[PDB]
């Protein structure tokens, strides 16, 4: 349907030994494109994606000047966060954030975000209009001061705009058999018995894309909402993901229960019973 | 690939 | 903040003895982003370990996969094991075909 383009930022402050000041990974929807790292001040750029071997040295040269920049810019803010939150020094604390632009199916932006926490707290958020933001606490209250004051929010806008709208269109364009596709699920029921007589009818999904999925399994006249196990959906490593759910059940009341499927590559929900 | 300094 | 990882180990694809495969190690929901992890097999640690690049979702929380080669069998034991620091001590994960 609608495509994004996104980055996940990390700055870690004393981080260990050889371990990434910054990070940042970048993702068109379900797939990984990039990985750009800082480590001793030492910028480094590694492609994950077939298509970026397409990109031309520029690009590569120009990441590598941002890479460095973003780096020390991050430092400098974990610094000051340090003296506004009155925390003594020598402790690690994490700043992270989130760049995001949206297309949807004729490339129409949609859609884009910039968010930011503190140590693993919400600080600040850039609302939908893109020009006000919202704050959590006095301390990110005086970044939304200044950033209003200064109108920053105009040259995120023109990042969105500009850099944002060109790579994600190019990067459609290179990728488009990966990345304009729809893997449904391939669904299955599992029957493993227990001691103590009872069964688990376990519900299989296998090599869907992307990774938004649906399963619930549903009985007679009774709802499974508490009784089911769900495992969080996981990679399978080959562009693909996996999920399962299950149930307890009597011997012998198998055929009652049924497993639902609900993804995009499906028209309708699939319906599995066991065997 | 982009920055916004907080404070 | 301070969040403790949640471990779920796998193979790539429905296992059947004998035939190569992809053993994965998902470890998400934890937080500072620093994390040791380990496979073995049969008690010996697996040289061969490759990592994804760490990411985070829309909590704030890591997550990271990482996976080997293996060839499943009836006699062969598989475990992840992992460490953060919100954990007194190491976490150990066995593999098991039916999950
Ligand atoms: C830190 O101390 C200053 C006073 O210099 C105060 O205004 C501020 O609220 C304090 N912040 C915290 C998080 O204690
Ligand atoms: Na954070």
């Amino acid at each position: 349907g609608s495509h994004s383009l996104r980055y996940f930022h990390t700055a870690v402050s004393r981080p260990g030994r050889g371990e990434p000041q910054y990070i940042s990974v970048g993702y068109v929807d379900d797939v990984q494109f990039q990985r750009c790292d800082s480590i001793e001040e030492i910028p480094r750029m590694e492609p994950r994606a077939p298509w970026m071997e397409k990109e031309r040295p520029e690009y590569w040269k120009e990441l590598k000047l941002k890479v460095k920049n973003i780096a020390q810019s991050a430092r400098a803010n974990l610094r000051t966060l340090l003296r506004y939150y009155n925390q003594s020094e020598g402790g690690s604390h994490i700043l992270q954030w989130m760049v995001s632009c949206e297309v949807g199916p004729d490339m129409r932006l949609l859609g884009a975000h910039y968010q930011a926490a503190y140590d693993g707290s919400d600080y600040i958020t850039l609302n939908e209009d893109l020009s006000s933001w919202t704050a959590v606490d006095m301390v990110s209250q005086i970044t939304k001061s200044r950033l209003e004051s200064a109108g920053t929010a105009e040259y995120f806008r023109a990042y969105v705009e500009g850099e944002c709208l060109e790579l994600l269109h190019r990067f459609l364009r290179n990728g488009k058999e990966i990345l304009q596709r729809a893997d449904p699920p391939k669904a299955h029921v599992a029957h493993h018995p227990r001691p103590k007589g009872d069964v688990t009818l376990r519900c299989w999904a296998l090599g869907f894309y992307p990774a938004d999925i649906t399963l619930t399994w549903q009985k007679d006249e009774e709802d499974l909402t508490q009784d089911m196990e769900l495992v969080e959906t996981r990679p399978s490593g080959d562009g693909t993901f996996q999920k399962w759910a299950a149930v307890v059940v009597p011997s012998g009341e198998e055929q009652r229960y049924t497993c639902y499927v609900h993804h995009e590559g499906l028209t309708e929900p699939l319906a599995l019973k066991w065997r | 690939m982009f920055f916004i300094n907080i404070l | 903040i301070q969040k403790t990882p949640q471990i779920q180990v796998y193979s790539r694809h429905p296992p059947e003895n004998g035939k190569p495969n992809i053993l994965n190690c998902y470890v998400t929901q934890f937080h500072p982003p620093h994390i040791e992890i380990q496979m073995l097999k049969n008690g010996k640690k697996i040289p061969k370990v490759e990592m994804s690049d760490m990411s985070f979702s829309k909590d704030w929380s890591f997550y990271i996969l990482a996976h080997t080669e293996f060839t499943p069998t009836e006699t062969d034991t598989y475990a992840c094991r992992v460490k953060h620091d919100s954990m007194a001590e190491p976490k150990t994960v066995y593999w098991d075909r039916d999950m």
